[PDB]
């Protein structure tokens, strides 16, 4: 009675609607016990965060490029910001992990021990870093707006186009490699690409996704 | 049965009509939680407040001061107290005043009374609403000017993201963008300057430089979303 | 309902007569929800009366000046002499904004029927609303209606769909020849052997850009093959 990926299929029994965003998309059955089902919320969730933050931000530097600002493509902004700013590399990537060693063993620990991270062990934070659910932590910091809280139903309903959203901006994330893989220009030229000419600057037509050309 | 942002439309639950410019305006639902819309109220009432006073600031520098333009005001006043003891003086006085304002937001039933001259002491108010030294002389009733305040201050404002947005267009203040608009309306539009078409996107050029110099170290300055814009 | 669109078709459940132009039809199964019916119901009504408007200015501005050409009459060289080579920027800006009060009026008369009848301005008479789509009022202007609403609502659904074929019509038999629809006729009635839908599909004299005072519109054919 609910939609699911494939129409006609009933979806696993592991996998009834509570889920935001579910569709009955398990064919291998990964998460057919429900902690490593637990565990895979989790990395869906913030597979997708990092995905919407990274396809944000590849569009907007490229719609900052080829309008005639001085921004790069996303593909060579890594040297351009290491070589124009006098930044050592190495200790940006080790400043990088610190940062984030910390604020992924927080999560990492709150997913073996739900009520834990919040005894103020850190610097005196109590409700702050309680959690809500799993992938949802909220509070006074990670929902400053507060939206979390309120109507529940139309919480649902974020937490459902959170999810959509992130799944295709991990499909973006996926697709603007492919699209520096095969073609080797910025993203929003291969949009303009296909725009000015809307056959023949496709994909089969590139040499590389089909090799019968 | 309030007027509301769009007539056939039902207000959200959280907003009832209760406080003043309640319109049912709030499709992202963000005054959902009780908590957070006595912030969202205060710093709706000092954003107005503060475009408010800006728009009459900008609009009143213009007719008194057509030479100078109001962008680059900040880059030639000139004054003789120093570039860095301006921003002392205003960093400790503001800071003062902030906090006092904060510490109202945080417990209203805490900061009233005058430090040095203590037996001075603000009435009873309400938050954000402090009254009695900083309102004499109020006309009328206090509701009614409590909702033109807001609608002044919400046109406000926009107002204020208009004056930048023609500033960073044209490069002209408030009047000679309208003196731009009452002198050739058809072609003086947005979307006259702009369009974005399915191959190619025209965007008006900039009227701002990337830098000033300003006495030796120099000021970016980012003209707003250029690029993004149309 | 009776007089369905073809002799032995039993007529859908949904589609009982109630609805007037009714014939037993969507044969692809759209009209199965109430509320997508009733929200395709007011956009058949939109493309009947937008497409009634179509016909009757393409088929009335070659009537008073069979020069000027309807297909490119959108180009500011073509807009007549107090509006020639106007900024289309500012024309587009009046129509949007006057197009987005009109349609956002009339979409909350969708979504919540009845709430919007008043003169929002003027605080006092309102539009008297029978039902939806058709507000009437000061938008019938003679009173043709409070009669048989039925009746002229068939004519009006009836002239709206054969209007809707016949714009539809209008642009492919003028991508095809490049010709107007009065002038494809005379092309017709000229040599009715050489001037018909044979050898003039597969040609398409709409060309591929056109600049409008700085801008290039992509500018499509309906078929392949120019
Ligand atoms: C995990 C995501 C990710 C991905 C897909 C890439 C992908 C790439 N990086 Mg990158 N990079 C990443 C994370 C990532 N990087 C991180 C976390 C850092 C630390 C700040 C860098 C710092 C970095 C530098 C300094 C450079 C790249 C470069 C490159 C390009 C290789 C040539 C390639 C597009 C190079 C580049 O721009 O191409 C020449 C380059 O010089 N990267
Ligand atoms: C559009 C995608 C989207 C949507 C619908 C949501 C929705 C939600 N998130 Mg989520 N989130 C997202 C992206 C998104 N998030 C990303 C990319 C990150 C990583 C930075 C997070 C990180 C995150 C955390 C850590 C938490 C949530 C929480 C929530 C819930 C309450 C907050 C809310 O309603 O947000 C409403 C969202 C919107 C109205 C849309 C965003 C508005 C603008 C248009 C986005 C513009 C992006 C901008 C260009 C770049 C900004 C980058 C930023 C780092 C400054 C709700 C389920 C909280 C929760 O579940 O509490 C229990 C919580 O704790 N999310
Ligand atoms: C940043 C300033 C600001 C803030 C904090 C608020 C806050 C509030 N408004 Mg308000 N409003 C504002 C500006 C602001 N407004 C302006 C400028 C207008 C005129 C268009 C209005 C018109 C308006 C109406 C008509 C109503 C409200 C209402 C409300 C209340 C409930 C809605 C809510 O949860 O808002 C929380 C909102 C925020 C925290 C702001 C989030 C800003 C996001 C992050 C970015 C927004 C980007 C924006 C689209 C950019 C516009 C660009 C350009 C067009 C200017 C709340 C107290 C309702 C009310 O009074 O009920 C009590 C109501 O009916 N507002
Ligand atoms: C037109 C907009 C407007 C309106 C209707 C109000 C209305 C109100 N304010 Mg408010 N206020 C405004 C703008 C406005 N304010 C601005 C811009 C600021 C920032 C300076 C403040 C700061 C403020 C505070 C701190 C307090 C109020 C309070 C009040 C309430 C009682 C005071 C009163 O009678 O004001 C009536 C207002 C008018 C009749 C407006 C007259 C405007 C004249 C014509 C001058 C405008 C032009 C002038 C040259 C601008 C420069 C002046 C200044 C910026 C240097 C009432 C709800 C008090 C309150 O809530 O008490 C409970 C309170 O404590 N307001
Ligand atoms: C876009 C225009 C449009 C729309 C929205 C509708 C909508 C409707 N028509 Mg209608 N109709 C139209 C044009 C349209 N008609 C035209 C041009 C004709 C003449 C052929 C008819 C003849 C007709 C009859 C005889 C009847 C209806 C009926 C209906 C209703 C039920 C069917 C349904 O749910 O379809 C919903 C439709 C859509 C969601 C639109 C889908 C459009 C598809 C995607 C594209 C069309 C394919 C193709 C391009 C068409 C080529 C046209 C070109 C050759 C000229 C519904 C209110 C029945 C009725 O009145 O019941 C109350 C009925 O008996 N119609
Ligand atoms: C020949 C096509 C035709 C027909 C038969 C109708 C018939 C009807 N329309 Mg309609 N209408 C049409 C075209 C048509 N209209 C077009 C093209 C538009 C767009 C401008 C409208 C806009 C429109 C609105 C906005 C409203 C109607 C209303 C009405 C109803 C009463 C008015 C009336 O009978 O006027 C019939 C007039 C003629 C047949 C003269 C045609 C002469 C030619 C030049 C009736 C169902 C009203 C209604 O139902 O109110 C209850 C109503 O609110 N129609
Ligand atoms: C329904 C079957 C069918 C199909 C798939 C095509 C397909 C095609 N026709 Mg075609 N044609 C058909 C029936 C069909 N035709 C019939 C019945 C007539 C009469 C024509 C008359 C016709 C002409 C006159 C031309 C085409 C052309 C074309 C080509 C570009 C359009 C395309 C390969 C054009 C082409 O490129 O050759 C062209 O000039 N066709
Ligand atoms: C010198 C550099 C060292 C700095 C050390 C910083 C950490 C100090 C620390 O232990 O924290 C000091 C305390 C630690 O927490 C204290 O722990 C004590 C025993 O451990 C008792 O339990 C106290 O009740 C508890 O407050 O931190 C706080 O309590 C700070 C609370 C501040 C609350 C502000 C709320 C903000 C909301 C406003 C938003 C609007
Ligand atoms: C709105 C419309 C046209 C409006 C045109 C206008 C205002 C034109 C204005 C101008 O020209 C002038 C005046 C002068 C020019 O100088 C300037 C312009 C501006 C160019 C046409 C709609 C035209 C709309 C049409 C033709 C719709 C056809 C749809 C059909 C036939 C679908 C039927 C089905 O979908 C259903 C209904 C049910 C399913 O079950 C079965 C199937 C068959 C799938
Ligand atoms: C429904 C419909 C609408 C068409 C609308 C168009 C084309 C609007 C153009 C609208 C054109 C517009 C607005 C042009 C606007 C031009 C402007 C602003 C000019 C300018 C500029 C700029 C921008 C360079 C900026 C510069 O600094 C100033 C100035 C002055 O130099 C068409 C449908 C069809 O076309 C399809 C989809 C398929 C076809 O095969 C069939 C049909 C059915 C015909
Ligand atoms: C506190 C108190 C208390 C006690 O009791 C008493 C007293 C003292 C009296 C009081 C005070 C008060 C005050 C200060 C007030 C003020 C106000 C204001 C300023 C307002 C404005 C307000 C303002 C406003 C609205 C504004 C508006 C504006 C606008 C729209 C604009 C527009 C524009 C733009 C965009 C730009 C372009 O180019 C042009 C133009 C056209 C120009």
């Amino acid at each position: 009675v609910r939609p699911v990926w494939f129409p006609g299929n009933p979806p696993p029994a592991h996998l009834d609607g509570s889920l935001a965003g579910d569709y009955g998309f398990d064919p291998l059955f990964l998460g057919q016990e429900p902690q490593t089902l637990k565990w895979y919320v989790q990395a869906e969730l913030v597979h997708g965060r990092f995905a919407m933050l990274g396809a944000a931000g590849i569009i907007l530097t490229s719609i900052g490029a080829k309008v005639g600002l001085g921004f790069p493509e996303w593909y060579d902004a890594g040297k351009v910001v290491v070589e124009k700013n006098n930044i050592d590399f190495p200790t940006l990537m080790v400043i990088q992990f610190y940062l984030m060693g910390w604020a992924e063993t927080k999560r990492w620990y709150d997913f073996k021990n739900p009520g834990s991270q919040a005894d103020g062990s850190f610097l005196g934070f109590t409700e702050e870093f309680k959690g809500l659910e799993n992938g949802y932590p909220g509070g006074r910091f990670f929902d400053p707006m507060g939206l979390s809280r309120g109507d529940a139903a139309k919480y649902q309903e974020y937490k459902q186009k959170e999810v959509k959203n992130g799944r295709l901006a991990m499909i973006a994330c996926l697709g603007f490699a492919a699209q520096y893989a095969a073609t080797g220009k910025g993203p929003l030229d291969n949009l303009a690409d296909h725009l000015a000419d809307p056959n023949h600057v496709n994909f089969a037509t590139n040499g590389v996704s089909i090799p019968i050309a | 049965s309030r007027p509301l942002w769009l007539p056939g439309s039902t207000p959200p639950a959280h907003l009832k009509g209760d406080l003043p410019g309640d319109f049912g305006f709030d499709p992202l639902g963000l005054g959902a939680n009780a908590e957070s819309l006595k912030w969202f109220k205060e710093s709706e009432l000092v954003h107005s407040r503060w475009a408010m006073a800006a728009v009459a600031g900008i609009l009143v520098q213009e007719i008194v001061r057509p030479d100078v333009f109001w962008y680059n005001a900040g880059k030639e006043v000139e004054s003789p107290l120093g570039p860095l003891g301006l921003l002392a003086v205003e960093f400790f006085l503001m800071h003062w005043v902030e906090v006092r304002r904060w510490q109202d937001l945080r417990k209203p039933g805490s900061v009233d009374q005058d430090p040095i001259f203590s037996q001075y002491k603000l009435p009873p108010h309400e938050v954000g609403y402090p009254g009695g030294v900083f309102a004499p002389f109020i006309p009328g009733d206090l509701a009614e000017l409590k909702v033109k305040e807001i609608k002044n201050g919400r046109l406000a404002m926009l107002a204020f993201v208009g004056f930048v947005m023609a500033a960073q267009v044209t490069g002209k203040g408030p009047i000679a963008a309208l003196q731009e608009h009452l002198a050739d309306p058809w072609g003086t539009t947005i979307f006259s300057k702009a369009a974005v078409v399915p191959g190619q996107a025209v965007a008006p050029p900039c009227k701002i430089p990337a830098s000033v110099s300003y006495k030796g170290i120099e000021i970016p300055t980012p003209c707003f979303l250029q690029g993004l814009w149309p | 309902d009776r007089k369905l669109w073809a002799p032995g078709v039993v007529a859908p459940e949904y589609l009982k007569g109630d609805l007037a132009g009714d014939y037993g039809w969507d044969p692809l199964g759209l009209g199965a929800d109430p509320t997508a019916l009733k929200w395709y119901r007011q956009s058949e009504l939109q493309h009947a009366r937008w497409a009634m408007l179509g016909v009757a200015g393409v088929l009335v501005q070659e009537i008073v000046k069979p020069d000027v050409y309807f297909y490119e009459a959108g180009l500011p060289q073509n807009l007549p002499e107090p509006f020639t080579n106007i900024n289309m920027g500012g024309l587009l800006a009046w129509e949007f904004i006057l197009m987005h009060w009109v349609e956002v009026r009339r979409w909350q008369d969708y979504k919540n029927f009845g709430s919007v009848n008043e003169d929002p301005i003027f605080k006092g008479n309102k539009v008297p609303n029978p039902e939806m789509g058709y507000p009437g009022g000061i938008f019938d202007p003679f009173g043709f209606s409070k009669g048989n609403l039925k009746e002229l609502q068939t004519k009006e659904i009836k002239n709206g769909r054969l209007a809707m074929i016949a714009y539809m019509a209008f642009i492919l038999q003028a991508q095809a020849t490049g010709k107007g629809p009065l002038a494809a006729l005379s092309a017709h009635l000229s040599n009715p052997f050489g001037n018909n839908i044979l050898k003039n599909i597969g040609t398409c004299t709409v060309p591929h850009s056109v600049d409008v005072q700085g801008l290039t519109i992509p500018l499509t054919c309906l078929w392949p093959g120019s």
